[PDB]
């Protein structure tokens, strides 16, 4: 009995450090690094947007100079 | 040349960051240069960025604090951002402006080059062919540079990027088994990584050939914009017209792209990603392919521009841009300077786009090209086997698999390591490439065919 | 543009079409695959899933991929391409009937079975690539990709 | 492949976090399994 | 009548992109239609997009390349765009404005419309309950198109919309137990995509009941607003007015939403997200919202527009905003099409908000809803079982996570893959999506009442 708990064991044992390992080291630093891909990508939007309203303030400021 | 004597303006109509918008002055020139007297006897100078009516914004270099608006007085000197050029610039010490700060006295122009340089005609431009032995194995081995290539050394903050940039410059020699000049830029650059470039060209006897540009991290920020073209015309009237072969090297890259970033910002030009103007495509170029050898003109203009990519992120627009526009790249890895690994030169992303032209039967050796392919696909399994056994760990893998991880460490350890003043021909660099491929079964060299194999493996 | 191409692949390179799809399933399921593997490791394998990776590994290397500055390479006409698919095409269908007839069996035929007994056939299948077109005329390279497939006709029925 | 390939965006950020909280309770769960596999083995070797 | 002479102004006073401002004009209508005779006599439209004053901003439809100020004649023809129609349009084709490009000669006007369309009352609005069987089972099994709904086919670039557009457009009748006219507006189709339909509805002997409105790629890039807005316009006619049953396809209205987007921006208007004009919802609306049924009136107008999704984002402001406007999107997908799967109908994204109405006795069959909800929620599990399987491998899974796997290949394999030219009737459909709930036992089948399994599962 003590035999066969010590092989099925050794196999759970493989399995699971596998799974640990699978994920650390591949679905974990997967995920990562898209959450920094979208961080800046969400950053580019902001910025993007940014910049139209400057120009949109600026062209409004040109209107008030071409008005008066 | 302008016999007419000079308008002096003291009209200044605003002030906004670095951009002082003249007015009522009379037909401004795009591009043309501007000497600012502050009203405390201050001298700077500016660039003319438009012309609209009467208006100019000048760009001034050195900043704009302290302008007063009625008692600046600028002067046009009605003409471009012309450097005075002479031989004599090799040997001296300028700041970012090209004003000696070596307390020699200023340059005794043998011309005048317009700073913005032109492109050479693509017709009568050669392709660099002559390989240059830079020593440094992953360099000649797997990147192997040309004459006349411009290939930056990406790297990031606290690499050895100095150390290799010094290494290439003190042993850079032609495979043919006459000296290079160096014309040295550096932008942003602290007062530690002047004196290392300063100190090494002076410890080797090349001070003689070396002609420094410097603007170190407190110089003003608009005035890196210009230092690289101080650089390359310099370069350009050595190589072109005198016939140097001249190696250029732009410390911080970077710290010029953030000095183009800060004035296109203050001009709110659209901007790229990360908010990099969106024209930095086409300033990089204009600096960058300002290299190569022309039809009939015996020199030559390396470059090896060195930046910092930020955050290590290759797709960074600095890195990206420099990528497309550039004939390749160095890359140095944190990854390997953590392990003491000198150079780090981590040749899996590295490129060197005009190997493929300088290697071969008759310049360096014949089997180069395989030696460099197979190199390269056996590092590319060594690392995904690693990757592999991070998962699987080491009792997953086959004879194979330890194969190529066997190979993994002899080649960072005798290949990639190479000590800070040693200097293999490229023959050592082979040979050193073909113990490692010896690691291997010839079947499993799958990208060398069986002519190049059956002569050089066996030996 | 596929699909207008067949009217004239039918009638200039008859089997083209079919080898087309099955190379392009073969990656496909390599692929699908991948994701299993990287995460589990080989041991989970199917013995012709195993033939599936190891010919999607024979077809990226030597097969996609062309060396573009080589005198062998430089150029790869269609008669060239179409044999270099065909004979890799047909090693996979041997080998996958080769593990399908054995596999209920105590004849049992594995990957590692096939790799040893067979180490010269896969290394000329990699070095297919090597054939010049100019340097060897086309109807060399037509008759050596037909002497690789009987060689394997051959190796297979030994094996079998 | 480097990224998960889900598009940029604010719920696609809120997904990603959840999905890494996830697997970082997936990672957590498995290595105390496999401490418990590993205490019972080595019990068991000893015995 | 319009009986005064119609103003022609020489008084260009800006050429901006697409638009033209004029200067000057007596009492601008907005919205009013003009003449732009160029000076080489090239005659183009254009619309007025904003009076103020004296001003008018015109947006010419055919561009404005080779305008000029001082010698442009703007013809203000005093009345907005008011296009003939007819019922002989079926049957011809149409450039992007609505001239003949067939060799036949203009539209003798049966009578004029105005291309914006005069809006309908909800509440004499009739409710579209008559299902279409267009023969698509991935349709017709689960997102059941009624006759009156408009209902997108969201797409990507390279997937096979075309195919599936002209599938549902040769086969679809309602259901047994009124002939459709098409009338059909291509917006930014190549070249190949406008043959391709051609081609389909003349294979197809339609071609008596097809009226084409092409603006091809290479047509100017203003044309493709109002190109949908003529197209609705005449099926509105033959619709509400002839009696006739109409489906109207729409090639790209992501074409469309870009040429609003090209407008939107030569007006610096304040821009909504990913730059669209803000007012895209509203704009997009009085397209698809030209459809449904009326009372009184025997015709109808289907409605089914295309949609390239940029980057395949379903949440990008066009198939966002016609998500919130349309009745439900039909969803291809490229994981199907990159398996070979036609049509790459992806069931879970996709609804029809009459399905749920447009079923049941007397009208498809009893079970259909039942079958429809459960195909789905077997389908949505068999995807979660799907993605724990690359986590947790085959073994780990519990034997109904195996069946609801195997349910999800032989739906994909029976189900949606189907023939272009095989029309599945929604009895052949159902059935075909029983043979695959008898998968499951019926314990597991848990959105189906007792009732309808009993009658229907063991057969």
């Amino acid at each position: 009995s003590l035999q066969t708990s010590f092989v099925t064991l050794d196999e759970a044992i493989k399995i699971t450090n596998r799974r640990v390992n699978a994920i650390e080291h591949v679905i974990i630093p997967r995920i990562e690094r898209t959450l920094a891909y979208i961080i800046t990508e969400l950053d580019e939007r902001e910025r993007e947007e940014f910049y139209r309203l400057k120009k949109i303030q600026e062209k409004k400021k040109i209107i008030k100079e071409k008005s008066e | 040349y302008l016999s007419q004597p000079r308008l002096t303006y003291k009209t200044v109509s605003g002030v906004n960051g670095p951009l002082v918008i003249l007015d009522h002055v009379k037909f401004p020139r795009y591009a043309e240069i501007v000497h600012l007297t502050l009203p405390d006897g201050t001298k700077r100078s500016g660039q003319v960025l438009e012309v609209s009516g009467s208006k100019a914004v000048v760009q001034v270099f050195e900043g704009t604090s302290g302008i007063d608006a009625k008692k600046t007085s600028c002067e046009f000197t009605g003409d471009i951002l012309r450097t005075p050029v002479s031989e004599d610039m090799l040997g001296r010490v300028f700041n970012g402006s090209g004003k000696p700060i070596d307390r020699g006295p200023v340059v005794l122009a043998e011309d005048f080059l317009d700073i913005m340089g032109q492109p050479i005609n693509p017709q009568c431009r050669i392709y660099p062919e002559e390989m240059i032995q830079t020593g440094i194995s992953a360099i000649d081995g797997m990147n192997s540079i040309a004459r006349g290539q411009k290939i930056p050394i990406f790297s990031a903050a606290g690499l050895p990027h100095n150390e290799i940039a010094a290494q290439i410059c003190r042993q850079a020699g032609l495979v043919k088994k006459e000296n290079f000049a160096i014309v040295f830029a550096a932008m942003g650059v602290n007062m530690e990584t002047a004196r290392f470039f300063k100190s090494d060209f002076e410890e080797n006897g090349s001070m003689d050939n070396v002609c420094l540009f410097l603007n170190l991290a407190n110089d003003p920020t608009i005035e890196r914009i210009i230092t690289p073209r101080l650089a390359l015309t310099t370069a350009e009237f050595l190589a072109y017209q005198c016939e140097k072969h001249v190696l250029v090297i732009l410390t911080d890259m970077s710290s010029y792209a953030e000095a183009l970033r800060e004035v296109s910002a203050a001009r709110e030009e659209v901007p790229g990603r990360r908010g990099f103007p969106g024209y930095m495509y086409t300033d990089l170029a204009t600096i960058y392919e300002r290299a190569g050898r022309v039809e009939g003109r015996n020199g030559s203009i390396t470059q090896i521009p060195i930046l910092t990519m930020p955050n290590d992120d290759i797709t960074h627009p600095i890195p990206d841009l420099t990528g497309y526009i550039t004939e390749g790249q160095i890359y140095v890895d944190r990854q390997l300077h953590n392990r003491q690994i000198y150079p780090p030169i981590n040749v899996l992303p590295s490129l060197s786009r005009l190997m493929k032209s300088a290697i071969g039967e008759g310049m360096t050796r014949k089997d180069h090209a395989d030696v460099s392919n197979q190199l390269y696909a056996c590092y590319a399994i060594g690392k995904d086997v690693q990757a592999m056994k991070a998962v699987v760990g080491e009792e997953a893998l086959t004879s194979d698999d330890l194969l190529y991880l066997e190979f993994l460490q002899k080649f960072e350890k005798n290949f990639i390591t190479q000590g800070p003043y040693e200097n293999r021909t490229v023959y050592e660099t082979l040979d050193i490439g073909w113990q490692l491929l010896r690691i291997f079964p010839k079947e499993m060299l799958k990208r060398i065919p069986q002519s190049t194999l059956s002569e050089f493996y066996p030996r | 543009y596929m699909r207008a191409l067949d009217e004239y692949y039918d009638k200039h390179f008859t089997e083209f079409v079919p080898l087309r799809t099955k190379a392009k399933e073969i990656l496909q399921e390599e692929e699908d695959l991948a994701e299993i593997v990287q995460l589990v490791g080989k041991a989970s394998l199917a013995e012709t899933d195993k033939i599936t990776l190891e010919v999607a590994k024979l077809i990226k290397d030597d097969f996609l991929q062309q060396n573009g500055y080589t005198p062998y390479d430089r150029f790869c006409p269609f008669y060239k391409t179409v044999g270099m698919l065909s004979n890799m095409i047909s090693f996979y269908d041997m080998a996958r009937r080769a593990v399908e007839t054995t596999a209920q069996s105590d004849n049992k035929i594995t990957w590692s079975i096939i790799r040893e007994h067979m180490g010269e056939i896969l290394y000329k299948l990699s070095s297919m690539k090597f054939k010049d077109p100019v340097k060897d005329g086309e109807a060399k390279i037509k008759a050596d990709y037909a002497q690789l497939l009987e060689d394997m006709q051959n190796a297979f029925r030994s094996l079998e | 492949k480097d990224r998960i390939e889900i598009f940029p965006s604010r719920m696609a950020q809120t997904i990603m976090k959840a999905r890494l909280k996830g697997a970082q309770t997936g990672r957590n769960l498995l290595k105390k399994k496999s401490d418990a596999l590993t205490l019972r083995f080595r019990q068991i070797l000893k015995k």
